[PDB]
DNA sequence: AGCGCCTCCCCATGTGGGACCTGGAGAAACAGAGGGTGGAGGGAGCATAGAGAGTCTGTTCTAAGCTGCAAAGCAAAGGCCTGGCGACCTAGGAGACCATGGAGTTCCAGAAAGTGATAGTTATGCAGAGCGAATGGAGGGAATCAGCA
DNA sequence: TGCTGATTCCCTCCATTCGCTCTGCATAACTATCACTTTCTGGAACTCCATGGTCTCCTAGGTCGCCAGGCCTTTGCTTTGCAGCTTAGAACAGACTCTCTATGCTCCCTCCACCCTCTGTTTCTCCAGGTCCCACATGGGGAGGCGCT
């Protein structure tokens, strides 16, 4: 009757089979790709909700969020993931 | 902004060997790997290897090894590349690109193109050669051999100059590149589209695949313009 | 009652820590400082944890309790949480 | 235990006709082949020699070189 | 009435709306616009799939088809951008890059 | 016999424990000065597994990279020996003390 | 204009309080609004973090308590539980 | 009944009504539990209380009246506990401590 | 536009005399410019970003003093 | 003439220079290499004065603290001159 | 846990110098001051001066400058202080108390103190000695010449022991002292109260202000029962 | 070769002269306090089971102690080279001042976009089974180190 | 310069277990739909402030010359840490017991958000002197080249 946990292991073995279809995955690598995908979410949502603070503004935007990945992503890790999040954001404001 | 130094045309007796400097400015050093490609009329561009200054990583082509060895000064922010025992089927022009360190990226920037002068996916281009007027709409295809995850750069090079990069991820526009060049496909087949040409277009179109390990650059298309 | 457990981090397992370090020679003294150095980050992070599991009202160090410690100083670890 | 002091002197007195013999013991390991097909490397002798190896390796590497010593004796 | 969830129709395999949910619940502002869960599924997706393959390509260099803790370890410790990210992170059974000085190797 | 040089026997470590990623401090005495350190914030605590294991990997991954921290600033005195100022420099570099 | 608000009146006050012959400057000021409000950004971000991480949805003082033991040394963690209990007491005691 | 505030019910000099409102609006928490601003406010005032009696007593010993930020840099960096809680923070016109290597003073 | 000349060898040395050096080699003032470049580079990046997601055309201190902290770097003083 | 003995005016300048708290940079080369620095990431933008102000006491602090960690590696190297290495080691175990 | 070692009585001719260890353990040793403190019969406790081993800063007082030398060291956690040119009224216990840095903090921990025998602000306490029940009242007054800003603290101290800290901060508890001793008043005005007797309360009890640099202690209270 | 009385430069203290910055008083105004409601979030008991001490045991692997010695560390001399110190001439910074035009901001409309409530259907977590990848064991060979020639 | 001998580490094979991956079931949370509100584009004036240019005066910097003292190299001594061996002891893995405490469920109930009024606290603006920095004079102190010993 105990409660259930949540995780980000199913989406990151989907992630893992599109990348590398005949490659598996141990439980402590997928342990170390939930703690990395939850830091990485609390530090862009936090970068994200100090500027929107900074800007009095009242709601998080993918304005916000782009500013947060050009702020906390290295150059080319940052150029790539803004044009991964842009290309998201116009294929989902299309159907 | 980024530029890639290079060094004048070597002309090299036999026997001996020749370096190369790639004296770099304009970005960080380390957070880029610097690739060596060679041109040669008989069989075009293909990859010879890289150096990642970050931990000074080689990678070399299988049939460049031993033939050329890679090294890296990071006080004056130089690579340096030996080659070795030079034989007749060496005479070549060099050419040093940076490349970022993610898969994704491609060698977006070029060396000007050492001139030496001696005294695995295969790429399938359809059109060697092609004609087209001031406005019409030109394809073309680069079917590859294996299966490459949308790995694949379009570049364009003028005759005596170095090439220049137009699509990465087989889709994406580089940096200063106008909306007339669209990159499509995905795979094995890919294809370059130019809208509406001008006067600059007269130029050689390759395709290169950083899928694999060992990068194969296409056989390339000339395109001439009216 | 546990008393005088630092010793059981042995001169070999500095010498271990040392190898993966890269370290070729160790001098003789080395051994204590890294004992009090050890210590002394251990009652850093234990002492954020116990003070973690004191406000959950527990009796148990949990490894989320760790996780939060680390984190809080600085020494974000993965794997084993969060 | 008897077993271990026989093999003990016996290597010890092949190492003594092999250095009367001048042959090294690259030369054992290669003269195997010959007399049996089975080429034996420096390794393999250096670890017969040293008296070291396992008790059923030490036992299967023995009467090739009992045989060997007879061909090394005369031929 | 139907299907399409919001991770498909932006063509994700992250989750829109439990990421959605997680910047609603997480106390970061007050209101949460309906592209900020596309955008940060996609970053997050994106590094995800970074991260994996270049720790699949260090477990194909070692004849293994298993992503240990020690590949990710390998593959990030060995790029200046995602060392520069993961920087402050300690990595449970990874180890460290093997290097050694070069003054200590014997000449 | 048969012995080796010193430094020679030393590389090979460096080389052997390099490559691996288990941890190098045995297990029941370090858990055994978690719990005697523990003992003097809160009486009759009482750990889990995780944690304490936790604790080691974050304890090693500390003196690992103080160790390489130290052997810099041995080879910067124009030594292979590291020393106690080695470390004491390090800590005071890092803001440790 | 626009009325930003501050510390200065109060800072003034503690600073009569504590010394009142002693003035102080407007760069000393600026110094210490910068230091309240960093120092209120990390107590309330770490009792953020406290009722996040135990499933509360309210920041009582027993959340700012364990934040203060938290950020602050020990005796300087010691004496600022001190003066939060005692008015913490004396709020309930005189409504 | 006169609007009597909830400092002066605390005792206190710093605003818990401020402090209560920047709580509130500053995405915290869902709710605030009334008595955190008070805790908030007296742990702030006794920080202040601190920086700035050590500062006035560094004043004193430099002869001047008004405190300057070199006053406190001087509190600060003179003590343990409160270098230790500012360690990462730069503090404008305040300059160094005095301290001089001792191996560079002569004989 | 040149304008790393402008720290000036004695600047330099004036920065090295309130770290405590005494004695100071030659080939410590270009290091330095280069050292002063580097952090400059990074703190000015991040503090136009935040100007340019004000939508503004002009850094304020508020965008550096953001700047500086994100780096762990937090300046007192300024706002 | 007289003349001080290397060494003298160099601990004399220390002591000033701890004593004192105001910037050691010029104003306007600060300025000039804050707005080409800036100018890389944005064609035409503005400056506060505080901002540059700002930018000039975190360079200075930031230089003055890896000039203290340099000085400290000089002297752990058995050395009273700093070298580039020194700011190098420094900058290494500082993570930078 | 905190305790400060201290050694063995001193039987030292005058005209010598004699050194004072105050090894410590059980706390961070730098983070707090260390105060040393002289105890004749005839003119009760003196406060001499504190080392902070964080900066080795000192501090004496203006009757034992220069006669009393103040030193730390941070490796075996030990301080020392040196007396030199001992006049013969030198015949006192010399105790070392540790003190944090905060200024409501008092001298919390003390040392067992060693007996050397050579071979400002005022508090007035109202009752020299007096005599109590075994459930009666205690009420001690220790009114002050100059303000301070409640930084008082009081002590109890048995015959042939150190002292022990009751009351700092002029209102709050020590670590471990019962609620029965409850301290109050402010600015000039201050008082210490035991609630109901033992017979353990049989002990001389004093005054000591923080709140100005000379540290002054009052002329203290013997108070004996049954 | 060794200290010390003159010389000299620099720092610390006292005494005015103002110029700047801080302290204090008056008027908006807005935000904190007071009071009444209503819905929760969060307390108290109450139970069960997962789980974390606690103990025994057999083992074998690792730590501890000793020894020979070699090579690394440290001290002392010597040299040279490279920074420190002082002088001088000049270019550039500092401070003040004016014009300006382009930018940051407040004002009001309203329109797009986010929230809130409900149903339910689909995605996902949890439990169970079965091969496959991965350890260990055993040799076997390639690579490398060290001492004799 | 070897090179032959001895260790040691990487390559295969083969059972062998352990764990990852796939499948089935329940349940919770994500989505479609509608009504509502409310944040923020979007013009737009409007002041303001950062840039650009002028001007003057110092003064800090750049250059050069001289010298000393500090850093680097070499050599010798010594000492201490390493490689190796032998012995024993304690860590480890499994196998139990045994309580105990963390977690979920239910009741309910105190308290916190919300809203409406209102008033008194705070902030902005503007004078008034007190704090202090500069200029100059005086004196002590520390450094450093020359005389008598």
């Amino acid at each position: 009757k105990r409660s259930r946990k949540e995780s980000y292991s199913i989406y990151v073995y989907k992630v893992l089979k599109q990348v590398h279809p005949d490659t598996g995955i141990s439980s402590k690598a997928m342990g170390i790709m939930n703690s990395f995908v939850n830091d990485i979410f609390e530090r862009i949502a936090g970068e994200a909700s100090r500027l929107a603070h900074y800007n009095k503004r009242s709601t998080i935007t993918s304005r916000e969020i782009q500013t947060a990945v050009r702020l906390l992503l290295p150059g080319e890790l940052a150029k790539h993931a803004v044009s991964e999040g842009t290309k998201a954001v116009t294929k989902y404001t299309s159907s | 902004e980024v530029q890639l130094q290079q060094s004048g045309p070597e002309l090299v007796e036999p026997g001996t060997s020749v370096k190369m400097p790639c004296k770099a400015s304009g970005y960080t050093f380390t957070s880029y790997t610097i690739q060596w490609v060679k041109q040669t009329p008989r069989q075009g561009l293909e990859w010879i290897g890289y150096i990642y200054p970050y931990n000074a990583g080689t990678k070399y082509n299988e049939k460049f090894k031993g033939k050329a060895t890679l090294t890296s000064d990071k006080s004056s922010s130089t690579v340096y590349m030996e080659l070795s025992s030079l034989t007749s089927e060496d005479s070549a022009v060099y050419y040093c690109a940076r490349k970022s360190s993610r898969l994704r990226s491609t060698l977006d920037y070029w060396g000007q193109g050492t001139s030496v002068t001696v005294s695995d996916i295969k790429m399938t281009q359809s059109p060697s050669s092609m004609h087209a007027s001031l406005g019409e709409r030109v394809t073309i295809t680069c079917k590859a051999s294996q299966d490459i995850r949308s790995y694949l750069s379009w570049y364009q090079q003028k005759p005596w100059k170095s090439p220049k990069t137009l699509i990465y991820y087989a889709t994406s526009l580089a940096d200063g590149v106008p909306s007339r060049f669209s990159g499509s496909g995905s795979g094995q087949d890919f294809s370059l589209t130019i809208n509406n040409l001008e006067s600059d277009d007269t130029a050689t179109y390759y395709c290169l695949q950083h899928g694999e390990s060992p990068y194969t650059f296409g056989s390339g298309t000339k395109l001439e313009i009216k | 009652v546990l008393r005088d457990n630092i010793q059981g981090i042995t001169k070999p397992a500095i010498r271990r820590l040392a190898r993966r370090g890269g370290v070729k020679r160790i001098s003789g003294l080395i051994y204590e400082e890294t004992r009090g150095v050890l210590k002394v980050f251990l009652e850093n992070v234990i002492r954020d944890a116990v003070t973690y599991t004191e406000h959950a009202k527990r009796k148990t160090v949990t490894a989320m309790d760790v996780v939060y410690a680390l984190k809080r100083q600085g020494r974000t670890l993965y794997g084993f949480g969060g | 235990k008897a077993l271990q002091k026989e093999l003990e002197q016996f290597a010890k007195l092949l190492k003594q006709k092999r250095i009367t013999l001048g042959y090294t013991q690259a030369d054992v390991g290669l003269t195997l082949g010959v007399l049996f097909g089975k080429v034996f490397s420096q390794t393999t002798i250096c670890r017969f020699e040293a008296l070291q190896l396992s008790f059923k390796n030490m036992c299967k590497l023995r009467p090739l070189l009992q045989k060997w010593v007879e061909e090394a004796d005369n031929n | 009435a139907k299907a399409k969830s919001r991770s498909s129709r932006a063509g994700l395999q992250f989750p829109v709306g439990r990421v959605h949910r997680l910047l609603r619940k997480g106390n970061y502002a007050e209101r949460v616009g309906a592209g900020a869960p596309v955008y940060m599924a996609a970053v997050l997706e994106y590094l995800t799939a970074e991260i994996l393959e270049l720790a699949g390509n260090a477990a194909r260099d070692n004849k293994k088809t298993r992503i240990i803790p020690r590949h990710l370890q390998l593959a990030i410790r060995n790029d200046e951008e995602l060392n520069k990210l993961l920087g402050k992170v300690t990595i449970a059974q990874g180890g460290v890059l093997p290097n050694i000085q070069a003054v200590l190797l014997p000449k | 016999p048969h012995r080796y040089r010193p430094g020679t026997v030393a590389l090979r470590e460096i080389r052997r424990y390099q490559k691996s990623t288990e941890l190098l401090i045995r297990k029941l005495p370090f858990q055994r000065l978690v719990r005697e350190i523990a003992q003097d914030f809160k009486t009759d605590l009482r750990f889990q597994s995780s944690a304490v294991m936790a604790l080691q990997e974050a304890c090693e991954a500390y003196l690992v990279g103080l160790f390489e921290d130290t052997n810099l600033c041995a080879i910067h005195a124009k030594r292979v020996t590291i020393m106690p100022k080695d470390i004491q420099l390090a800590r005071r570099i890092r803001g440790e003390r």
